[PDB]
DNA sequence: TTTCTAATGCGAGCATGCTCGCATTAGATTTTGTT
């Protein structure tokens, strides 16, 4: 058997591993270099077996090694003597069919797209399974479910609007057209390799039975154990069985048989390839992915085995939690349109403004920060500042049309470095214009030189540059596209050695020496899941495909069945020739095992490890410094992790000694600001330096979020107020408000009216209180010494100052706040304080007074009481207290009732 | 067939009492049983369960398990399994199904959902993907919004009332036409008009009705983006169960025992959804147990209307059963536990009683004092003892005043308190120096990271630092000019100026300016990387700041090699975030800052340990956890009754009328007869409404008091920090004082009588001032000259060199 | 630089007893849920 001159038709059949897809290739090698087919199963197994073949044999030519479909359509091809477009199809099918007045009950779900999957699945699996539109109208018709032979004749009226999954379902047909087309391939081909026959669909099985009907040989090769994806192996023709692994360990394939006992299920594993199994646990969901990326790291560093022969086989990728964590503890992991690429995106936008001819502002910020000339935003604020220098506005002009301005034409004020960043632009933009007659981008590419810096980036961000010159090689080929198929381009773009992981069913093309099946768990790898729908697509499939269920929608909408499930776990252990690993998590608080684990942990060489160890050098660092400074444990161990920290920083390995530890940095200076002194304290500043000096510092000098919109609205409200006849100041603000920003147009009218009223109300109080005190100035500033031997010399600018009916000063200043203060805090404000001191030692003209402090919004003012010699002199030691406050190192960081919004909060060690 | 005493013996079990008899030796159908508080719940359940498998009504694979939480449904879950497995040695395939309701809900939708128009691959959100949403649609909405009130605060209220319209199905619809009736009353002692008060009630109603397109607006956004939120998924699942019986018939047949477990913490969108599938008037054949505990409610009354509302199908009602026997002291569950009596338990393992201790003290600081030195004084008996370790914890009702709670433990005892994910000083310094890279005018940010311990700088630094950043700004009144600053575009004075561009070296400290260089340097390097993805970015930065090493340098010993979970957490959350919709740099910090707002930052790692720590966790949380003696620290006038924050149907915009809430559990004001007469009228419903916050606050004291495994230490302070009037102690107390005198079973303790008050601060000096010394001298000294360490070492090091 | 809502104790307004605006001050309750 097998052998030249032999039978018209033989079968071949073997366990996993065995050499039955390199088997056939000796047989071919021997055998016209025509006359020979070879039908795989993938394109991707068509390189590795016309690979072997071919290098297995000047004038040698290659035999036609291809696919099912490829030679179904090849036979279409002789016969002549996308799913995108596809689903395109159907919703304007629904779409139409919903005009006229389906079972009706789901008439609302005909406009989604989730009636248009389901539909497309349903059509998908009769094409597949080989049922006639009409023999489902008679299902339908026989079966009383409506759903099914309403699809039935939406299938006919389908197949109407035609005359990629339907070339083997056309192909049938094909041969049986001449009846004597059969017969120059039956004479033209003599071999006909079709292997991989578990994977084989019912329709095409029957283009392999009449392509087999007889001639010459033909070799059906493949385990009829592993057919989850149903073969139908059982003949009389020859059989040859193959009985060892030469892949598989006999440890492995001991687990392996015994899996498959409980489902030729016999085989037995290479005797020299001596391995294991090792099933393994976690305690959380991250301990798994650290101790797969601890088990391969070891594998790789001290066991040898390099990437490339590792693998994780999960269940299927939704998965995406491993690759991160895997990849953080440093092993290389293999594997968003062009649209969305900033490379590409940015030279199309210069595609797009020199197409139109005419550049806005707000397009060509978005370029200085892109790759083309790239620009960070503390360089942005070099810009901004260096070009206001260029003209100088009292109003400052928009960074939108500066940047447009001189990029069209540049000013030469500043032009230290910013020269260059501009003219990348300038030739960008400018030779885009040059040809104005595609070759355009091209020219647009060459202009910049990011090219000749992408491809000097090869070393290290390297990886940055790989990407990069992807998506712009993407974007060519896409241009080419057009080219042979510029305003309409924009809108028409606008639409190796590494732990591979992967799911299962991608997954059977793996010849890896150590595979760790992650995601074991019980919801998971059992499915659960019901297979259901609206269309009964799942109870129709086995109705239709054979007798797997009789007529009753009962069984097949529950959840996929285990004995379809546990042959999954069987081929992909088989996958693993050396060393395999099952892991699944159980953790007390959301997680178990699945009915699989135990039972593999029979056949297994060997509390779940809750923080398991790792081989990396930011790990391995981190753990020795955690012991050397503990309190007291491992008493010699200590010096052992001493001496080896010696080792680790004697080459590299940022982090051991302890110069690069954290809390052994020293502070720079612990030396006062002003040790020497006159400290000038404006009347705000000593209200947050009598409550948190701490804050004080960090807030006044650097730590503020930085000028919120209720601030400046108060001050132009104040700037209003201040200027010397309500009606004239609403519209003085009614003509500036609209270039404020605010999130919410509709709150914009809202603020408008409320300050207006403000104003409003601000009149009202200002003519109601003539009646007895009389405004010498307004804004008038303070500055002058108060207090002095450190003295403070109180400088700030005050809000209004008012002379008193008898001989006296009452200073007030406007808020713009809803909420007033206590009628006791406002006796000792601080700021009002200050005022009356200011006004006691002159420096205004004079005696204390009042403080007012009205409130415009809502008006309601509480003053306060004006100041005595017995009162004002505690008043300065308050303040000689604070000016001393201000000088030392160490400042006290006190709480206090506005410590829940200081914006140093996130610093502060009171907290 | 076995009866439950034998199956239960042919096992190796206990025989189960007569209350654990009537129970699963119950026919087949619908029946509730009432379980009281420490029952044993969650064990009867397995019994049922194994009951009916083994008597063979129904095989594993019909079994259905719906339990409100996932960590309950995943305790019952494991004994399901245990036991089922367990069963098949003593006279296989598969097994169980468990699910939280909302999940339950989730896979009815994705297997019956175009029967309705709605999508099966529709997104859930969480609550800050939402919210981030929800305050789009309401800048973005054309109009007036007569309201007064700023956005980001009407986001709130659209917000809780699409949360409770999703929640009681009334589709926005219908809530219109409540204002009229109310409005046409009012308008029509002294002859003022209508009093002022009322006025403002009626400017809510019509402030409802005028959000009622920003309500509805909102769903059509989410429809056009196929994303739907937990509300309106539970809301369609109930619409589409009740709407359709093919549904129920579907499965009714697939599911034969159905185990509804927390069936007492569930509102009017799952009563409905869950009735209407099986329960209605379906066969008797179906099982349909359900467990609830009616005095026990925290989270918000199905349980009185279980009964009528899954029947025998021939118009009689179903059966009730009770578990008594709570397996808890006799003090805490005779005499205590009846503080709520308002029915309208006993002592289990007849076990050694317990002490019962209660106390008015005059301060916070003394009753802290007091629970702390208990405390104390029990956890150092049990070293005494040789390790008792009585691991107890103390219910506090705030979330707030339990933080210094560990400061009043750390000194004998040893607390766990079980921040969020963005407050861990491991995270944070990630997150500030994401800001300082993304945008300059972060000074918040900046102080972080000059003021951290990677280096310390200096007050004349930091000054020096402001200084050259104020004088590097060099900008010089009118309208047009203060308008003009403070757009997107306008420059300011910011620090992350000076970084880059210092100046000359004198002004800065010699040791200041080497740092000041390292750091330009740093961001000078990182601020290339705005071009990556963000998820490749964040592990960069994470890579340049030493976090990853010292997160684990600082960590006992006990702990194997943990550290860095909630890095990788987070990282997990940012490679979830991106890739959706826009990689978006500087849009994260958006998505940071508005997830620290609302949900108090994120959820952390939540690392377990198992040392005899004294829990300070929250009372409103950790329910079904009974472990140790147990104490609650204030029951004062306001913290714990808390009947402060009680905004009504009539006053906040945000909450449903009891004439059209579904529930109808309230008063529905019925106002049918006629203005002094109605002014009476609604301080009356109020009031009414009132109780019933009273009434939910004996449920979370009886939850607190039922958690007392050993012994109470219930307490009352008095004169509470930063105030000026006693509060003195609260109901709950009085009558727990009355309630405690007339028995054996509590002890009085310093029942401070009723009265100035505390004015004392809190500082701590800024720049900071030991193992750490020593080590670091030690690894010194061995610089200068197991576990398999040097393997390790000597394998990273081969890699080095390469 | 900045605040929601409400409970409190007046304090004139008029059929001594309420009674109702009017101005002044205290606190910002807790989590459960998908793949
Ligand atoms: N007799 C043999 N001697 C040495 N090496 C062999 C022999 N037979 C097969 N091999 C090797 O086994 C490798 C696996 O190829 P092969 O076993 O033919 O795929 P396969 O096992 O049929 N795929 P599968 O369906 O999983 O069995 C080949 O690449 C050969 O190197
Ligand atoms: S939170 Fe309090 S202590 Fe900290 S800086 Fe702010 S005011 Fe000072
Ligand atoms: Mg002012």
């Amino acid at each position: 058997l097998l052998e030249p001159g032999s039978n018209g038709v033989v079968r071949l059949l073997g366990g996993p591993g065995t050499g039955k897809s390199s088997l056939l290739v000796d047989t071919a090698v021997q055998h016209d270099p025509e006359s020979v087919l070879l039908l795989t199963g993938s394109a991707r197994l068509r390189t590795a077996a016309r690979a072997a073949i071919t290098a297995r044999l000047g004038v040698v030519r290659e035999p036609l090694v291809r696919t099912v479909h490829s030679y179904a359509f090849a036979v279409l091809r002789l016969a002549a003597q996308t799913s995108a477009e596809q689903d395109g199809i159907i919703r304007e099918l629904l779409a139409g069919d919903l005009e006229d007045g389906w079972p009706e009950q789901l008439w609302p779900a005909l406009t989604t797209a989730g009636f248009a999957t389901e539909l497309r699945d349903l059509m998908a699996r009769c094409t597949e399974r080989g049922v006639d539109p009409i023999a489902l109208q008679r299902l339908g018709r026989t079966a009383k479910r409506p759903e099914w032979l309403a699809a039935g004749r939406f299938a006919q009226a389908y197949e109407q609007i035609m005359l990629a999954a339907e070339l083997v379902g056309a192909a049938l047909e094909a041969l049986g057209a001449d009846d004597e087309l059969l017969d120059t391939e039956r004479n033209r081909i003599k071999l006909l390799l079709v292997d991989d026959a578990q994977h084989l669909d019912p329709q095409a099985a029957r283009l392999v039975r009449a392509l087999a009907a007889g001639t010459g040989l033909t070799v059906i090769a493949g385990d009829p154990d592993q057919s989850v994806f149903v073969l139908l192996r059982d003949d009389t023709h020859p059989a040859i069985t193959l009985t060892q692994s030469y892949r598989c360990a006999p440890e492995i394939a001991s687990a392996i048989t015994g899996l498959g006992q409980r489902l030729t299920r016999h085989w037995t594993g290479n005797p020299q390839r001596e391995g294991t199994v090792t099933v393994r646990l976690a305690a959380s969901t991250h301990a798994e992915g650290t101790m797969i990326a601890d088990a391969l790291r070891r594998a790789h560093l001290v066991d040898g085995i390099p990437w490339s022969q590792m693998a994780v086989i999960v269940r299927s990728v939704p998965g995406t939690a491993l690759a991160r964590a895997l990849t953080a503890a440093g092993v290389p992991v293999q594997d968003v349109p062009v649209g969305r690429q900033p490379a590409a995106a940015a030279l199309l936008t210069v595609l797009d403004v020199t197409a139109t001819g005419h550049l806005d502002a707000d397009s060509a910020v978005a370029l200085l920060t892109g790759p083309i000339g790239r620009v960070d935003p503390v360089t942005l604020r070099q810009l901004r500042r260096a070009l206001r220098r260029a003209d100088g506005s009292q109003p400052p002009r928009d960074f939108g049309d500066l940047l447009v301005d001189a990029i069209e034409r540049e000013p030469k004020g500043l032009s230290a470095e910013h020269a260059r960043t501009l003219r990348r632009l300038r030739a960008v933009l400018t030779a885009a214009r040059r040809s104005d007659a595609r070759y355009t981008l091209w020219q647009a590419w060459h202009a910049s030189g990011l090219q000749r810096r992408w491809l000097a980036a090869s070393e290290r961000v390297g990886a940055q540059a790989d990407r990069d010159l992807d998506a712009v090689t993407t974007l060519f080929d896409v241009a080419d596209q057009y080219v042979n198929r510029l305003r309409g381009l924009v809108d028409h773009v606008t639409r190796a050695e590494a732990v591979a992981v992967l799911s299962v069913h991608g997954a059977l093309a793996g010849e890896w020496d150590f595979v760790v099946i992650a995601g074991v768990q019980e919801g998971l790898w059992p499915n659960m899941i019901p297979r259901g729908g609206v269309l009964g697509t799942q109870h129709l499939v086995d109705v239709l495909d054979g007798v797997a269920d009789m007529t009753d929608r009962t069984v097949s909408t529950r959840a996929p069945l285990v004995a379809e499930e546990r042959r999954l776990l069987m081929a992909a252990m088989g996958r693993a020739r050396t060393r395999v690993m099952i892991t699944a998590v159980d953790s007390d608080t959301g997680l178990l095992p699945s009915p699989f684990c135990a039972e593999i942990s029979a056949w297994a060489t060997e509390p779940p490890l809750v923080a398991p160890r790792v081989l990396a050098p930011s790990a391995l660092v981190g753990r020795l410094r955690a012991v050397v400074c503990a309190p007291a444990v491992d008493d010699d161990a200590r010096a052992c992790a001493a001496a080896q920290l010696a080792r680790l920083a004697a080459a590299g390995v940022p982090g051991a000694d302890p110069s690069q530890w954290h809390a052994m940095t020293s502070l720079t200076t612990e030396e006062p600001l002003w040790s020497e002194h006159v400290v000038t304290l404006s009347p705000s500043t000593l209200q947050m330096l009598t409550d948190c000096p701490l804050r004080w510092l960090l807030e006044r000098h650097g730590g503020d979020d930085g000028r919120d919109v209720r601030s400046t609205v108060g001050s132009l409200v104040h700037a209003l107020v201040s200027e010397p006849t309500e009606s004239q100041l609403v519209n003085e603000l009614e003509k500036v408000w609209d270039d404020l920003p605010y999130d919410a147009k509709w709150y914009s009218d809202n603020e408008l009216a409320r300050h207006r009223a403000m104003l409003e109300t601000f009149t009202r109080w200002r003519e109601d209180t003539r009646r007895q005190l009389t405004e010498v100035a307004t804004e008038i500033p303070v500055e002058g010494i108060v207090v002095e031997p450190p003295g403070v010399r109180v400088r700030g600018r005050l809000d209004r100052l008012e002379r008193d009916e008898a001989g006296r000063l009452v200073v007030v200043d406007l808020k713009t706040g809803k909420s007033p203060v206590t009628k006791d805090d406002a006796q000792n404000h601080a700021q009002l304080a200050m005022y009356q001191l200011a006004v006691a030692a002159g420096l205004l003209d004079d005696e204390p007074g009042g403080g007012k402090l009205v409130y415009l919004g809502k008006a309601t003012e509480r003053e306060q009481d004006p100041l005595t010699p017995d009162k004002r002199a505690e008043w300065l030691e308050t303040v000689g207290e604070a000016a001393a406050a201000t000088a030392g190192p160490r400042f006290v960081a006190r709480v206090n009732n506005g410590c829940a919004n200081c914006p140093v909060r996130s610093s502060c060690p009171a907290q | 067939r076995y009866s439950p005493v034998e199956l239960s013996a042919a096992l190796g079990l206990f025989p189960p009492t007569d209350e654990q008899a009537a129970v699963i030796a119950a026919p087949p159908g619908p029946l509730v049983v009432i379980a009281g508080a420490g029952a044993g719940k969650t064990e009867t359940m397995a019994a049922r369960v194994v009951w009916l498998v083994a008597n063979g009504f129904a095989t594993p694979s019909q079994v259905l398990g719906l339990t409100f939480t996932r960590k309950a449904a995943g305790q019952l879950l494991r004994r399901v399994r245990t036991r089922l497995a367990r069963l098949a040695g003593a006279g296989s395939d598969e097994s169980a199904t468990v699910s939280t309701y909302h999940a339950f809900a989730g896979t009815l939708l994705r297997e019956h959902g175009l029967l309705l128009p709605v999508e099966p691959d529709t997104r859930l959100l969480s609550e800050t993907e939402l919210w981030q949403l929800a305050y789009d649609v309401v800048c973005a909405h054309p109009g007036h919004l007569d309201t007064e009130k700023t956005p980001a605060a009407v986001t709130a209220m659209v917000l809780r009332l699409s949360g409770a319209l999703a929640e009681h199905l009334v589709d926005t619809d219908q809530l219109r036409d409540t204002h009229v009736e109310l409005e046409r009353l009012v308008h029509t002692q002294r002859d003022r008009g209508p009093s002022q008060w009322l006025l403002r009630m009626l400017a809510t109603q019509t402030e409802r009705t005028e959000l009622v397109p920003l309500i509805d607006a909102l769903h059509q956004r989410m429809r056009a983006e196929k994303v739907m939120d937990f509300g309106m998924q539970m809301a369609a699942a109930a619409r589409l169960a009740a709407r359709f019986p093919q549904v129920g018939e579907q499965l009714r047949q697939r599911f034969r025992v159905v185990l509804l477990d927390e069936y007492q913490d569930t509102g009017h969108a799952q009563r409905i959804a869950l009735s209407s599938l099986f329960g209605g008037g379906a066969d008797d054949g179906l099982a349909l147990t359900a467990v609830g505990d009616p005095i026990q409610s925290i989270y918000g009354t199905n349980l009185p209307r279980f009964t009528t509302d899954f029947p025998y199908s021939d118009g009689t009602p179903a059966p009730t059963l009770e578990l008594r026997t709570s397996w808890r002291n006799p003090p805490s569950t005779l005499h205590v536990a009846n503080a709520v009596s308002e029915e309208a338990l006993r002592p289990r393992p007849d076990a050694e009683p317990g002490t019962i201790r209660c106390a008015l003290l005059n301060n916070v600081a003394a009753e802290r004092d007091w629970v702390a030195d208990h405390l104390a004084r029990a956890y150092h008996g049990a070293i005494g003892r040789g390790e008792a370790a009585p691991t107890a914890a103390v219910l506090v009702r705030r979330n707030a005043d339990a933080a210094p709670m560990a400061e009043a433990l750390t000194a004998r005892g040893v607390p766990v308190e079980v921040a969020g994910l963005l407050a861990v000083p491991e995270v944070a310094d990630l997150v500030a120096m994401l800001r300082l890279i993304a945008d300059p005018t972060a000074g918040s940010a900046v102080m972080r990271i000059l003021t951290g311990p990677r280096w310390r700088f200096g007050a004349r630094d930091i000054a020096a630092l402001w200084r050259r950043a104020v004088e590097l700004d060099d900008r010089p009144l009118g309208t047009a000019d203060i308008v003009a600053q403070a757009a997107p575009d306008a420059d300011t004075a910011c620090v992350a100026d000076a970084i880059c561009d210092p100046g000359d070296a004198e002004r800065y400290s010699p040791a200041g300016y080497e740092r000041i260089v390292a750091l330009g340097r740093e961001l000078t390097m990182l601020r290339a990387h705005l071009g990556h993805p963000l998820p490749e970015l964040v592990a960069e930065v994470r890579r340049v700041l030493g976090l990853d090493a010292e997160a684990r340098a600082a960590r006992p010993v006990a702990a194997g090699w943990a550290g860095t979970e909630n890095l990788d957490r987070f990282s997990d959350l940012v490679s979830d975030f991106a890739g959706h919709a826009g990689a978006s740099v500087s849009a994260l910090l958006a998505y940071l800052d508005a997830a620290v707002e609302v949900e108090n930052g994120l959820a952390p790692a939540e690392l377990t340990v198992s040392h005899d720590r004294v829990q300070i966790l929250t009372v409103h949380a950790a329910k079904g956890l009974e472990w140790q003696v147990v104490a609650v620290p204030h029951l004062s006038a306001r913290v714990f009754p808390s009947t402060t924050q009680a905004r009504t149907w009539l006053t906040d915009a945000s909450d449903l009328p009891p004439l059209l809430r579904g529930d109808r559990a309230t008063e529905s004001e019925i106002g049918v007869p006629v203005r002094k007469i109605l002014s009476d009228k609604i301080s009356d419903h109020k009031k009414s409404l009132d109780q019933r916050r009273v009434d939910e606050e004996r449920r979370l004291l009886y939850v607190a008091i039922t958690r007392a495994e050993d012994t109470l230490l219930l307490s009352g302070h008095h004169w509470g920090a930063t105030e000026s009037k006693p509060r003195g102690p609260s109901e709950f107390l009085c009558e727990l004082k009355t309630i405690l005198e007339e028995a054996t079973c509590g002890e009085i303790e310093h029942w401070a009588p009723d009265p100035p008050l505390r004015d004392q601060v809190v500082e701590a000096l800024w720049p900071p001032v030991d193992h750490v010394h020593r080590g670091a001298q030690l690894v010194a000294a061995a610089m200068a000259g197991q576990e398999g360490w040097a393997a390790d070492v000597d394998a990273l090091l081969a890699e080095r060199e390469r």
